[PDB]
């Protein structure tokens, strides 16, 4: 009900001044013995020029708007394999305990709202809180560091009981026996009743739903969430679908939504009822098979380090599982990729280490040894010539396909012997071909082209028109770049063929050189 | 608790709410070891959820520092602190000194109070692991380290403290920069070391070489016989520097360029072309004319990766006027780690910054948002922090600059 807890203090929002519907006869009656009873438990009080609407509700909205800021509430939630298995672990809901906490008596004022009478132009009854209002701005953000203070003694009291804090629950778990744990339990329910911080009646009991996770006693598993299966699928439906199955393709490595997407192509609006394709009726059932199968996974064991083993789904597609033990997941995810305006695989590979790197580092405060799907000298070959700084911590190879690797790699110095093409392409329509030291020329008129589209298509041809090995100089700074980037994948068609082409070489050699001067064979294409 | 000004935020700004990095649990546990004490020693207190400002923290370990450094990054309220007058001028000296040594004092700013009305913006918060517990949030009551505020209001005092060493010697110079102080003196090795025990004596009781930086000039290839990509090459670099030194003459090569040739065609050289190189060697070898520094501009110092530990960079406030240029070579043992060498090419530029401009310059650097944050702090060895960008190196800006003291 209420405590003696040191209130803190409110302020409104930087110079501003604090914030009712006409009711029945019957809601009027229902909201003053409901009032009068939230009254007597000492948490109104009848009184001030501020109103709020009251429909039991009260509308803040306004109030609100017009209160402080606080410190961020971190909406960043503890994820499951951060937990440390317990031989006990006690759950409590404190919820309500919010309208136990009171109210920084200056601000209370704002608070006020009215209770309409039958006969309008009647003073109906007029109210205001004492302590935090379900519906207020600092309610949520005060009460936590109310709860933070009430526990610290204790925390420090009882140091192998470790506590969770998490908006209305408290997480309690401990390597005590049995009766051992129930019994501390126990006092922490009665220092937090010794402050007006009243525990449940309906004690809450142990597999947990954690938002899409059932926490066990040592281990954790997958509550699988169903697909609502018919024969007359919205489109609203359809995305919803999807929604849930991508959630499913990080602990669920299988899943795949291509063909339910394709679906989605054109729709006109969400009520739109789209006919499932052949395919779309095979996936979407291959899918019910897998999200049956129930998934387990274990506890972070600070005995044992973290590791780490990562895998390429497709192109610029991770898979990625954590574990301590073999087999034993603490954590797993997917990382369907962006397809960049220009990137490569191994490049791809860091930028999915990193995210691991960082997801880690909350989850345990420290970052997993990596297994990975690439030769050291590869790794080496790549990063050591990169124009930018990249890095992976402590890692390993695993050998377990496909793997990443280099595609192509540009010559360091001119290919003697192989042919040269000095290319060149270029109107807001073009042309683009090249002239050989040997002979050979061409050139193509481009109907609908860019400056750029052109240059690379110079280049593009240059390689179509070659043997295995090719010296190509050309003067597109951007070309250059791009290529000298040794990108595997990208937004450009044009820039996928080169790249094919490339790969299809035994050896290239990429030269540049500035354009409009008179550089010979540039001035000729020119 | 003697007595605090007033300081205050710059006309219409607010405090900083800076996101508080994810972090390390170590680092986590000498953070609140270290948090605890000077809690209890009045230094700083927690606060509530009224304050809604905050400042990142981290912790390091310098050199000896074989046991954790708190760090802080008031970067963000620097920039709303009103500026100050009581603030140290520049000794246009310790630039020209024989050697350097740095000395860090924040230590110094614990004995004077801090306003009780600016406090709520030293607002930083202590993360817990997962999410267990919200993060511990403190304030500051005392003149916290990493903050301009502080080396000013202490700025009378550090004079006071000083003097009888530096009217003592006034051929040593002390500048000091914001929890630093960078000491010159033309003594040899040994009389300047103890010179420096001596002062830390002082300070107690109550190396760098700017000489030897010299900003390095380009050096043209020069084989014994050429090739056409060698001429290309070649040709693009100069047609480049011509951006600096519009006398690089690259006519009399470009001719050695027509018809298509293999690019591993060898060709010989005209007199006029051997002129021209010759020509352009001079141009190159000195500084562009011209260039002074304005202290009214940013100074601002981008840096390229020459691949096999190497890196260049360049300190310039306006675009191919350059005040000093750069090579780094990567520390013992950083071998496979990119950001680490990043990591201390970027202090000993801000370092050189300090000694000759007094003042950090805004670094673009050649490397992912993402991988920089992850890990930057892990080498980090300084009081200070500089202002950064990330780009993308242009290749021709690399190719130029990999001209420079490619030595002999």
């Amino acid at each position: 009900p209420i405590s003696p807890i040191e209130t803190v203090p409110v302020k409104l929002k930087p110079g501003m001044d604090g914030p009712q519907w006409p009711l029945t006869e019957e809601k009027i009656k229902a909201l003053v013995e409901i009032c009068t009873e939230m009254e007597k438990e000492g948490k109104i009080s009848k009184i001030n020029p501020y109103n709020t609407p009251v429909f039991k509700l009260v509308d803040f909205r306004e109030l609100n708007k017009r209160t402080q800021d606080f410190w961020e509430v971190q909406l960043g939630i503890p994820h499951p394999a951060g937990l440390k298995k317990k031989k006990s672990v006690t759950v409590l809901d404190v919820g309500d305990a919010y309208f136990s906490v009171p109210l920084d008596e200056d601000f209370r004022k704002y608070t006020a709202f009215t209770i309409p009478s039958i006969n309008n132009e009647t003073p109906g009854i007029r109210y205001q809180y004492n302590v935090l209002p379900q519906g207020w701005k600092g309610s949520p953000a005060i009460f936590q560091s109310s709860m933070t203070k009430i526990l610290e003694p204790f925390r420090k009291q009882n140091p192998d009981i470790v506590i969770y804090q998490y908006m209305d629950d408290l997480c309690v778990g401990s390597d005590l026996e049995i009766g051992q744990h129930r019994t501390k339990i126990e006092e922490l329910r009665q220092h937090l009743l010794r402050w007006g911080l009243t525990t449940p009646k309906h004690q809450k009991e142990p597999p947990f739903l954690w938002m899409g996770y059932e926490l066990h006693p040592d281990k954790w598993t997958v509550q699988p969430i169903v697909l609502p299966e018919k024969d007359s699928w919205t489109v609203n439906d359809i995305q919803k679908l999807v929604g849930k199955l991508n959630w499913a393709s990080q602990i669920y490595p299988g899943i795949k939504v291509r063909q339910l997407c394709k679906l989605l192509r054109g729709t006109k609006a969400l009520t739109e009822v789209i006919p499932l394709t052949e395919e779309a009726e095979l996936e979407l059932a291959e899918n019910r098979e897998i999200l049956k199968e129930p998934v387990h996974g274990v506890y972070y064991d600070p005995s044992k380090d973290l590791i780490a083993e990562i895998q390429k789904q497709g192109q610029g597609q991770w898979t990625y599982q954590i574990y301590q033990e073999p087999f034993k997941n603490l954590k797993t995810g997917k990382y369907a990729r962006m397809r960049g305006a220009h990137t490569n695989d191994v490049k791809q590979l860091t930028e999915a280490v990193q995210k691991i790197t960082t997801e880690s580092i909350v989850i345990w405060g420290k970052t997993p040894k990596f297994k990975l799907p690439i030769q050291k000298e590869t790794w080496e070959t790549w990063w050591t010539e990169y124009w930018q700084a990249t890095w992976i911590p402590e890692w390993e190879f695993v050998n377990t396909p496909p793997l990443v690797k280099l595609w192509y790699q540009l010559e360091k110095e001119p290919i003697v012997g192989a042919e040269t093409f000095y290319v060149d392409g270029a109107n807001r329509l073009g042309k683009a071909g090249y002239v050989t030291n040997r002979g050979r020329q061409k050139v193509v008129t481009l109907t609908d082209t860019t400056n750029q589209k052109t240059e690379l298509q110079a280049i593009y041809l240059a390689l179509q028109d070659s043997g295995l090995e090719v010296n190509i100089v050309t003067d597109s700074q951007y070309a250059l770049g791009i290529i000298q980037a040794q990108p595997d994948q990208s937004e450009s068609e044009l820039v996928n063929q080169i790249i094919e082409q490339l790969i299809k070489k035994e050896k290239v050699y990429l030269a540049w050189v500035p354009a409009h001067k008179g550089i010979g064979g540039n001035e000729q294409v020119d | 608790p003697i007595e605090t000004v007033p300081v205050k935020l710059k006309p219409g700004m607010d405090g900083p709410k800076v996101k508080q990095w994810p972090l390390t649990e170590e680092k986590i546990k000498a953070l609140v070891e270290i948090c605890t004490e000077m809690e209890k020693e009045g230094k700083i207190s927690k606060i509530g959820p009224e304050n809604p400002y905050n400042t990142p923290v981290f912790a390091i370990k310098k050199k000896d520092s074989t046991k954790w450094r708190k760090l802080v990054d008031f970067r963000e309220l620097n920039k709303r602190t009103q500026d100050f007058q009581l603030g140290i001028p520049h000794p246009a000296g310790l630039k020209k000194k024989k050697s350097v040594t740095v000395l860090d004092v924040g230590d110094a700013y614990f004995s004077v109070p801090l306003d009780e009305d600016f406090r709520k913006y030293t607002a930083f918060t202590i993360p817990s692991i997962n999410n267990e517990t919200p993060g511990i949030r403190y304030q500051y009551n005392v003149l916290p380290q990493g903050w301009k505020g502080s080396p000013a209001i202490f700025q009378s005092s550090m004079t006071k403290i000083l003097e009888p060493f530096r009217k003592q010697n006034p051929d040593i110079v002390i500048y000091q920069y914001m929890d630093d102080l960078c000491v010159g003196s033309d003594l040899e090795i040994g009389q300047h070391r103890t010179k420096i025990e001596e002062l830390r004596q002082h300070l107690l009781r109550w190396e760098l070489h700017p000489d030897k930086w010299t900003v390095q000039p380009i050096v043209l290839p020069e084989k014994d016989s050429w090739t056409v990509n060698d001429i290309q090459k070649l040709v693009g670099k100069l047609n480049w520097a011509s951006q600096i030194y519009p006398g690089i003459k690259v006519r009399q090569l470009c001719k050695l360029l027509r018809g298509t040739k293999a690019l591993t065609e060898v060709i010989p050289l005209t007199e006029e072309a051997e002129l021209e190189l010759a020509e352009n060697r001079e141009i190159l070898k000195e500084p562009v004319h011209g260039v002074y520094y304005d202290p009214s501009k940013d100074l601002i110092a981008e840096i390229q990766k020459q691949g096999q530990g190497q890196w260049t960079y360049q300190i310039y406030q306006e675009p191919f006027k350059n005040l000093k240029t750069g090579k780094y070579a990567r520390m013992r043992g950083a071998h496979t780690n990119d950001v680490k060498q990043l990591t201390e090419a970027v202090q000993k530029i801000t370092t050189e910054s300090i000694v000759i401009w007094g003042k950090t310059p805004k670094f673009k650097l050649p490397i992912q948002k993402e991988t920089w944050e992850t890990w930057w702090t892990e080498y980090w060895q300084a009081t200070w922090i500089p202002e950064w960008e990330f780009v993308n190196t242009p290749p021709l800006v690399k190719l130029w600059y990999q001209l420079e003291k490619e030595p002999i």
